[PDB]
């Protein structure tokens, strides 16, 4: 609101989905002159669809091009890795294309 | 402690101190004159003396600690923060008498040298407790006299005598520090 | 895929016993509270006086 | 031209006084809006609203109240309730600080600086009105902000206004029921502050509602609310006659005229009768001689007393229906005759009888029923001596080895105080020994 | 108005608000971004207590976190509703403390405690009108009872007359973590004693035994605890937040509770507590949330009550209720049991009502009782502080940074004074 040349402000942030337990991981790298106190973002844990809900996140939930809800907070998925194309097309999961970031 | 301290003071054949006894009851003679003495290094020994419960020692550490008390004149202000942890532990040896004879050198204490209340002020955090428990504790025989005040064992009298004397050196603050530490204490 | 699907990212982060509890506990209404229950009815200048007396033993709670 | 003025402190102050608006505003049918309405109109007369309420000019009427809190949880629940195009905005003192059962806190350290905002109210109060009849003020006394602030306000108003009428409604804290610890420390302090500063005290302690709630209204489960109606249709039945027309009429001067016999004792006990509900109440002929008897039925005393332990000074009683004075004269004929009541030797006669004609109103979802005949009865008796000695113990088993003595004088009251109250009590209670003896 | 800031530090007090946070926010709908999207107005109405307002309409917890190594606090940042937290009150150092007391109460802590000192007082200037002051912390821990103590002292010497309210977990011998325990302990308490306006004690021990006992849970975890915790923390102030019959704020138990000044250690407990399977079943009753109020094993501490008798007791109940059957069942509790409750204080029990139940309970009971049962704990904490120190054993760690015996020997004596004073009401007779 304050912010003399901006309004609204873009954080961009890595996912990692650890195949041995499902467990998830979300953190956003440092970028120089931010003012911002950017490290990890969310801890190594298994993340519910709803908070106060038993009912977690599998990677057949996880595509690229689409919105996930962390916490209440809603996440746009852009860009995958390219391991992970190779491990999806192995499991036969297709993909949508992934875009730019805005 | 297994044994008591002056106990393995004693038996360590250094006390300046030696009954001899020809007079009314008993004394004690001393082999060193007390300005040459060092209050240093005895007095908190004899101090803890007075948490001993078994002959002589108890007649000979009062005995010497009173004289001390009496003629040692300005030297007493200086030795007077190591003394604290034996005057609160013989207190806490919840004996009657030894409470009796430790309450009547607290008192001997305080009236002894000036410019100590003030000092002392600090400190009653450790001394008041134990009296805090038996200031309720009294007898009642009723309507009779009573004969035993020839020798002093009343506790509760005692210990409110002491209380106004230490008030009465001890200034402002004290006043409010013994409330605070004892509830059912009264202004005087 | 019984016990072993385990490890400690998974088993320590997750809250076991007190989660949400268990339905037809939750039922109350937290806005409606006492002053609401009584004082903040309504009011009315002539009141309602039927009254019914059901032939039913009254239930005991 | 006659009217009176209401002061309300503490919690429990409050919550009985918006009871008893509530069925003030029924019974004069004022909306609770305040405006009454254009058409639906329940009530003849003029000027009736004049004793409690005053005319804005043109349509809606204010209250003739004030309410006094440090705490303001209850006073924005009242401002957010139904009733907040009622009263007027600024009358409705609140603090910041709660005084946290301390009666020192609110007695020196807090209440002095309401307490100027509270006399300016008073005072701008008081000018609009002509013919001031007195004063009620409502209280719980088991509270530190109560106790302290009541107390500070009568000793103003007692120097600002001199010989003007006061009518204190206490709650005295039950016997062995009891919601805090500390209770008997302010209460006794309190107590002592009101004795030489109040004209009339009542009783009204809870557990003897609660057990009168359990026999007659038949409930087991009943909460704060039903008890202050109860206490509203006393004050509704004590002061119907200062605005309603009746065969015999009683003021409030018409109290310190014949229900104290020596300055000192001044705290009366109360009842109320008919209590039943309208699936109990229809069978019976609800007759005067049966309801006065209920009336003087011990188990039915509004406060925890034994009338029988103890003898009768003066007794004020009051019907509201459609009585007839031939049958309250043979039924008071039955009361004296009876065994188990007994009157002192220096009281040949010790009845005040009043009258007054319409019968008292229901409050819509309440729990009591409507009836003809009610009769509310306000007793002086030598019997009140128990609450004091039992009170006195109590306070005298904390302060054996001072206890909770210094979160009090921490607070700027000395050390002293306690022991003027307790001798003041000391002498209360030989005063009740030494008026009991007969001649 | 009469609102409460929160102070936390070390890792332990960090997981306990990192819980305690989360429940509030979850009973006032607040979402993790700081938006309201809750259901009832009066989940604003005292909204003040514990949130500040920012620009954009979102709240803020006042919380100051403090910690000498940073990766705890970098931790509970990535934990749920971790980005509640202002990054401005974040205060961390870069050495840690060692879990000693000495070097976090003398050394690294005197030297960083300024920035966290400036803003807690710029919390406080801030505030309209302050109530008092919250801590969370175990006394376990060096940088815990060593900063936390330290901070305590700054704050009473320039709040006096403010309320000072800190959760202490103290170790129990029988789960022990840590070595070196038993000297922080003492020395903590020492300082504790004279400075905080109340304190309410904690044991892992006594959790892992309620849970595996009354809930019967198969895993227990600290998550489990610090749940257990933050209903406990919460059961206090809820009453201050929402409307009831009888509104008690800290002010209020403190004047209720404590007899004398010295005698400010409690211990807590919540009911009910039941298991998922016999959850369905069990019917809420006053007379059970009491039965169980009262039974030892639901105490949230190692101590046991009916080893020594109540001075006090007090309970704040939750949910719409009837004030007569309270209490009735207040007076059957103690007619039934007269010999646990001490005699020169009649009618020691204080009891408070609260209109508004937690997110989804019928009703709710908090208990907090202050008797004689707790000497105990500080008996077998010296008992083991004597046996390590008569051999001067892991000592010259403590000394080599400016402290010497004289300390612990007084903070011993004391130690042993508060023991002895505390059981001597327990004898007393009228
Ligand atoms: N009859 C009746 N008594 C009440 C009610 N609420 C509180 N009380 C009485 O008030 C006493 C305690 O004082 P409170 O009125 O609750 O509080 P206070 O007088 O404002 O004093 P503080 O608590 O410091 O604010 C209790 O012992 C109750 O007996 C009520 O709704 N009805
Ligand atoms: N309730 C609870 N206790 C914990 C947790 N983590 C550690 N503890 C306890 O804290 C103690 C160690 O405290 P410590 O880390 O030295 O405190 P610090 O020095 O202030 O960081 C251990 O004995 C544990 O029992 C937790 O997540 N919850
Ligand atoms: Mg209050």
């Amino acid at each position: 609101v304050e912010n003399p040349y901006e309004n609204y402000r873009i954080r961009k942030c890595t996912l990692y989905y650890y195949l041995s337990d499902g467990t998830i991981h979300v953190n956003e790298p440092k970028i120089m002159n931010s003012g911002i106190e950017q490290g990890v973002f969310i801890k190594r844990q298994q993340i519910p669809k709803q908070l106060n809900s038993t009912d977690y996140y599998t990677w057949e939930d996880l595509n690229v091009g689409i919105n996930i809800n962390l916490f209440e907070r809603v996440f746009r998925i852009v860009d995958c890795d390219s391991f992970t194309k190779e491990f999806f097309v192995y499991m036969g999961k297709k993909m949508n294309s992934p875009e730019r970031v805005p | 402690v297994e044994i008591n301290l002056f106990k393995k003071y004693y038996d360590r054949g250094d006390l300046p101190i030696a009954v001899n006894f020809h007079g009314a009851h008993r004394k004690i003679s001393w082999k060193l004159e007390p300005e040459l003495l060092d209050y240093h290094l005895y007095l908190p020994i004899f101090f803890e003396g007075l948490r001993e419960t078994e002959e002589p020692y108890k007649f000979l550490a009062d005995q010497g600690c009173e004289e001390l008390l009496a003629r040692g004149g300005a030297k007493i202000f200086a030795v007077l923060p190591q003394l604290i942890i034996p005057i609160k532990k013989a207190l806490s040896t919840k004996s009657h008498p030894i409470m009796c004879t430790t309450l009547k050198k607290i008192q001997k204490l305080v009236t002894s040298s000036d410019m100590i209340g003030e000092a002392l002020v600090p400190y009653y955090r450790q001394i008041l407790p134990v009296m805090n428990m038996f200031k309720n504790k009294r007898l009642n025989i009723g309507d009779h006299i009573d004969y035993s005040q020839r020798k002093n064992e009343n506790l509760s009298d005692l210990i409110q005598e002491t209380l106004e004397i230490l008030e009465k050196y001890g200034g402002e603050d004290a006043y409010i520090n013994i409330k605070y530490m004892i509830p059912t204490y009264e202004s005087c | 895929s019984k016990k072993t699907i385990l490890s400690g990212f998974m088993k320590n982060n997750s809250i076991v016993g007190f989660k949400e509890c268990l339905d037809s506990q939750l039922q109350l209404k937290d806005s409606k509270s006492e002053y609401n229950d009584k004082f903040q009815s309504k009011n009315r200048i002539h009141r309602d006086t039927s009254i019914f007396h059901i032939r039913n033993k009254s239930q005991i709670i | 031209m006659r009217e009176v003025i209401s002061i309300h402190v503490g919690q429990g102050g409050i919550q009985v006084g918006n009871a008893c608006w509530e069925l003030f505003c029924l019974e004069h049918g004022i909306q609770p809006d305040g405006q009454m309405p254009s058409d639906k109109t329940i009530g003849g007369g003029d000027d009736a609203f004049n004793t409690f309420f005053s005319e804005t000019g043109a349509g809606k009427h204010v209250p003739r109240a004030v309410f006094l809190d440090l705490e303001p949880t209850v006073i924005d629940e009242v401002r957010t309730g139904t009733y907040r195009q009622l009263f007027h905005p600024e009358q409705l003192i609140s603090g910041k600080e709660d005084a946290a059962n301390n009666f020192a806190r609110g007695h020196y350290t807090i209440g002095k600086e309401i307490v100027d905002l509270c006399l300016d109210r008073i005072r701008k109060l008081a000018d609009n009105c002509t013919g001031l009849q007195g004063f009620l003020v409502f209280n719980s006394v088991g509270g530190g902000t109560g106790s302290g602030l009541g107390s500070l306000l009568l000793e103003r108003l007692s120097v600002d206004y001199g010989k003007k009428s006061k009518l204190g409604f206490t709650i005295y804290p039950s016997p062995q029921v009891s919601t805090a610890v500390v209770e008997p420390y302010n209460s006794i302090l309190s107590t002592h502050s009101l004795l030489e500063h109040t004209d009339v005290a009542v009783m009204l302690d809870n557990e003897a509602i609660y057990d009168i709630c359990r026999r007659n209204l038949d409930i087991e489960r009943p909460t704060y609310t039903n008890l202050n109606r109860l206490i509203a249709q006393v004050i509704s039945s004590l002061t119907a006659s200062l605005r309603f027309d009746g065969a015999l009429n009683v003021d409030i001067t018409e109290f310190q005229t014949n229900l104290v016999p020596y300055p000192r004792i001044h705290f009366m006990l109360s009842s109320y009768a008919p209590i039943i509900s309208a699936e109990k109440a229809y069978h019976e002929q609800l007759s005067v001689a049966e309801i006065t008897n209920s009336a003087f039925e011990p188990a039915n005393m509004m406060a925890k007393c034994d009338p029988r332990h103890g003898k009768y000074m003066a007794c004020s009683m009051m019907y509201r229906g459609d009585v007839v004075p031939k049958d309250v004269n043979a039924s008071i004929a039955t009361i004296k005759t009876k065994r188990t009541i007994q009157f002192v030797d220096w009281c040949p006669t010790g009845f005040k009888v009043g009258i007054n004609y319409q019968p008292p109103t229901v409050v819509p979802g309440g729990d009591l029923a409507k009836v003809m005949r009610a009769v509310c009865m306000i007793s002086n008796s030598t019997a009140i001596a128990e609450v004091f000695s039992r009170l006195d113990h109590k306070f005298d088993l904390m302060y054996a080895k001072r206890a909770f003595v210094h979160w009090y004088v921490g607070e700027g009251m000395e050390e002293g105080e306690f022991s003027e109250a307790r001798e003041d009590l000391a002498a209360l209670e030989k005063d009740y020994e030494e008026v009991g003896i007969e001649t | 108005m009469r609102e409460i800031v929160h102070i936390q530090g070390g890792q332990c007090g960090n997981q306990i608000g990192a819980k305690f946070w989360e429940v509030i926010s979850d009973e006032h709908g607040i979402d993790p971004t700081g938006t309201y999207h809750g259901d009832s107005d009066l989940q604003l109405e005292r909204i003040n207590v514990y949130y500040n307002e920012a620009t954009g309409g979102r709240y803020v917890p006042r919380a100051i976190l403090m910690d000498l190594e940073p990766g705890t606090m970098d931790s509970v940042r990535a934990g749920p509703f971790g980005q509640l937290f202002r990054p401005d009150n974040f205060v961390f150092g870069q050495t840690g403390a060692g879990n000693n007391w000495a070097k976090g109460h003398y050394t690294e802590g005197a030297e960083l405690i300024d920035s966290v000192l400036d803003v807690v007082r710029k919390e406080a200037e801030g505030c309209d009108c302050l109530q008092g002051f919250q801590i969370t912390h175990s006394l376990g821990g060096g940088t815990g009872s060593g900063m936390g103590t330290l901070l305590i002292s700054k704050v009473r010497e320039e709040y006096p007359d403010r309320i000072m309210e800190t959760f202490s977990v103290v170790p129990s011998p029988k789960v022990s973590d840590t070595v070196v325990e038993p000297y922080n302990a003492t020395l903590s308490v020492h300082q504790l004693v004279e400075n905080a306006d109340e304190c309410m004690v904690i044991d892992n021990e006594a959790l892992y035994d309620i849970c595996f006992r009354t809930l019967k849970l198969t895993t227990p975890t600290y998550g489990d605890l610090n749940h257990l915790v933050s209903a406990a923390m919460s059961g206090v102030t809820c009453c201050l937040r929402f409307p009831g019959q009888l509104n008690s704020d800290l002010r209020k138990l403190a004047v209720n509770l404590i007899p004398f000044p010295r005698l400010h250690f409690f211990m807590i407990g919540f009911a009910p507590l039941t298991s998922r399977g016999s959850q369905q079943y069990r019917a809420l009753t006053v007379p059970e949330l009491t039965q169980q109020m009262f039974d030892a094993k639901n105490m949230m501490c190692a101590a046991d009550p009916r080893h020594g008798r109540y001075l006090t007791a007090s309970a704040l109940f939750r949910g719409r209720m009837s004030t007569k059957e309270v209490d009735e069942q207040m007076l059957n509790v103690q007619n039934k049991n007269s010999s646990y409750f001490v005699e020169w204080i009649p009618n020691n029990i204080k009891s408070s009502i609260c209109d508004i139940p937690p997110k989804g309970l019928k009703m709710a009971v908090t208990f907090v009782g202050n008797s004689t049962a707790i000497q105990e704990m500080f008996k077998r904490v010296a008992e083991q502080f004597t046996a390590m120190f008569r051999r001067k054993a892991f000592l010259h760690w403590y000394t080599g940074e400016g402290m010497d015996e004289m300390e612990f020997t007084e903070a011993e004596s004391n130690m042993n004074d508060l023991v002895s004073e505390y059981q001597q009401y327990q004898d007393a007779t009228a």
